RNA sequence: AAUUGGAUUCAACGCCGGGAACCUCACCGGGGGCGACGGCAGGAUGAAGGCCAGGCUGAAGGUCUUGCCGGACGCGCCGAGAGG
């Protein structure tokens, strides 16, 4: 059309592509996707804590994102590479996702938090926050913050500096939403 | 499905064949003949006796 | 003038084009660009009923067409939503909908 | 018995119901038609990594 | 010759203006005359919406910034010289439109 | 074709299993006929060549007429046990009470070595 | 006949509705209709799908009477799905 809608078509593009892979690649450790867009051959870039996943289990998993990737777009020839992420404990997104598996598997509150606590400040974190709001196994709608170091400050300048990972962490007697803020230093 | 279908008829050494072949399209398709009004089996189509 | 239009009868020879002049904007448009798939089976209905073929009690769910000169005469079943209420259609209903003689309520007092 | 086919087959030219999102698949809720079809409460959600700014 | 129109346009402004500077000093030096890098408008567009999913209460609502802006650059060289100025390595996220005309 | 009652000739389980087989590559390389109403037109034209006839058709209508008409035509007849065990064989993996090999296609070693086999004992 | 539902003091009442003539739509009236995957018995001795023509339907082989094709696999329940 001009030049104002196509910007936004391929802005909606990355949406549809990224919200996908995420939920596929919760076993790889989903961190993102570097989007480079050509006429000759949509070229994704998946960003994941391990590559050993994403491959497959004998190249399965990559020609079947190579495969869902022609029924969405118009480019019938798109490449798969796997990067990985250089830290995904810096990378918040990964921690939640990496979080929500664990409360996935039963582990207690307090201490499937002290961990994850544990391994990013470790990695170098001036500050994190971990939120879990949800059921909390009774039925009352109480959250539990597990506070260490910095935090996001005021304004938006706020948001951009500090990391973010949101993830439902599905049970079988409710739910649990895992949010994990991070505050890397800078 | 619908059993019985043997509506061919049989000579002896030989075969010949109950219904109308169709005047519109060629042969291979057969008229369920009403007496005054031919349906179509390949597809469905109205057609009046010639 | 009684009985509207010339008379009723030159009004069933003037059909197509003719009728248009006296007619309403609003009945003139679905006349001009046409009527829908089940307003082609009921004119094999209205045409069963005046000879041949054994008549069926005609029945419809027209709303949105407006009374021609040659259907006055047969007694017309438009379904109110629930059930079909009878309609004895004259030559001073020629111009108006067919949908407003049939309610679209159950006529009571409110209160 | 036997009967043909049906995945609906009325009309639906125009309005809101002709509409569907590419998200949380509605007909009278929101369709921000710029070549992005989503509904409101999607957009809010979808919208930093698109690249829209909060700012006024 | 062939007076081309680069007509490059960006979603952001830090993106934008690296490719207008870069394309005015690489193709400055060779068999090239180039009018000076213009500024056109942003058409600032604005999304207006409802924040709430109630729409209840008050109710606070969004304004919405997408900024395109476009800078433009005639240039006189061949359809050669054009290619080894467009190169460059382009942010994202950046349009080039190319017109050719004598 | 036949009932579960004439046994005119004997059928080894070692001749019905390759006339199983050799009309299984007669539906993958050639044609072939299946669905009995069309099979009772194949015998007795002259398109069919080695006729195989399953034992368990009943209602007669085209079972009374085809064990005396092709002795007639210089075709051999062949059993199969079962609808489900022609079928199977036809080339398809659903039912066939009667099939008529118009040309072997690649059983064309094993169709004239069962076809003279049961033409010696008995059409 | 149904006037779909929810919202209810501030903080429900230009509210979910940033779009109710059909559509939407969840309500009502009437006509018509799909149930996976396994088990069980059935199979090609021709359709599970299509179809003139009346008789019926507000229309739809939809339904019956009625006659039939293209090429070949699916009820009824019982666990248990998709859908809401």
């Amino acid at each position: 059309m001009a030049i104002e809608r196509y910007f936004i078509r391929e802005a909606v593009r990355e949406m549809l592509i990224d919200e996908f892979l995420e939920k596929e690649l919760r076993r790889a450790g989903y961190g993102g996707l570097d989007i480079k867009k050509t006429p000759l051959g949509t070229k994704v870039i998946i960003f994941a804590a391990n590559p050993g996943y994403v491959i497959g289990r004998g190249g399965r998993r990559i020609r079947e994102l190579t495969r869902i990737l022609e029924k969405q777009f118009g480019l019938e020839n798109p490449q798969i590479e796997v990067e990985e992420i250089k830290n995904p404990y810096l990378n918040a997104k990964v921690q939640a996702v990496r979080l929500a598996q664990a409360l996935e598997r039963g582990i207690h509150f307090r201490r499937a938090a002290y961990a994850a606590l544990r391994a990013i400040m470790n990695n170098g974190a001036r500050g994190v926050e971990i939120r879990l709001s949800g059921k909390l196994t009774g039925e009352r709608a109480k959250s539990i913050r597990f506070y260490q170091g910095y935090l996001a400050k005021v304004g938006n300048p706020a948001e951009t500096l500090v990391s973010k990972g949101y993830a439902q962490a599905l049970l079988k007697l409710g739910v649990i939403g895992v949010k994990v803020a991070i505050m890397p230093p800078g | 499905m619908g059993q019985k279908w043997k509506l061919y008829e049989i000579k002896d050494g030989k075969v010949i064949r109950k219904n109308k072949f169709c005047p519109r399209c060629g042969p291979g398709v057969f008229m369920a003949d009403h007496g005054d009004r031919w349906a179509c089996g390949k597809c469905g189509y109205t057609e009046w006796k010639k | 003038f009684r009985y509207r239009g010339y008379t009723l009868e030159q009004l069933m020879n003037m059909s197509l084009e003719e009728l248009a002049r006296l007619f309403p904007a609003r009945q003139r448009r679905s006349l001009k660009r046409g009527l829908t798939p089940e307003q082609k089976k009921l004119l094999r209905k209205i045409r069963l009923a005046k000879k041949g073929k054994y008549k069926k009690p005609i029945r419809t769910h027209c709303r949105d067409m407006i009374i021609l000169p040659e259907m006055v005469g047969l007694t017309i079943y438009v379904h109110n939503g629930k059930e079909f209420v009878p309609v004895e259609i004259k030559p001073e209903m020629i111009g108006h909908y067919l949908g407003e003689f049939a309610p679209t309520r159950k006529k009571v007092e409110h209160g | 018995m036997a009967k043909a086919d049906y995945n609906k087959r009325k009309p639906r030219k125009f309005g809101k119901g002709a509409r569907r999102c590419i998200r949380c698949g509605q007909y009278g809720p929101i369709i921000r038609i710029q070549g992005l079809m989503l509904c409101r409460h999607c957009f809010r959600e979808v919208a930093p990594k698109l690249g829209f700014r909060k700012y006024e | 010759m062939q007076k081309a129109r680069i007509k490059i346009a960006s979603t952001n402004v830090r993106s934008l203006d690296e490719v207008a500077n870069q394309i005015k000093q690489i193709a400055e030096r060779t068999g090239v005359r180039m009018s000076g890098p213009i500024p056109l408008p942003t058409k600032r567009i604005r999304i207006t919406t409802r924040k709430s999913p109630d729409g209840e209460g008050s109710a606070t609502f969004d304004r919405w910034e997408l900024r395109v802006h476009k800078r433009l650059i005639d240039i006189e060289a061949d359809e050669r010289a054009m290619r080894q100025i467009m190169r460059i390595r382009v942010p994202e996220d950046v349009t080039i439109e190319i017109e050719l005309i004598s | 074709m036949a009932k579960p009652s004439y046994v005119k000739f004997e059928v080894p389980k070692e001749l019905a299993e390759k006339a199983l087989q050799a009309v299984e590559i007669a539906r993958d390389t050639g044609k072939i006929r299946k669905g009995t109403n069309e099979t009772t037109k194949a015998v007795e034209r002259g398109q069919a060549k080695l006729v195989i006839i399953a034992e368990d058709v009943d209602p007669e209508e085209i079972v009374a007429h085809l064990p005396p008409l092709c002795e007639e035509k210089e075709i051999p007849y062949i059993y199969v046990p079962s609808k489900k065990e022609l079928g199977a064989a036809a080339g398809i993996e659903v039912a066939a009470a009667s099939v008529a090999i118009i040309e072997p296609g690649k059983a064309r070693d094993l169709v004239e070595e069962i076809a003279m086999k049961v033409k010696e004992l008995m059409k």
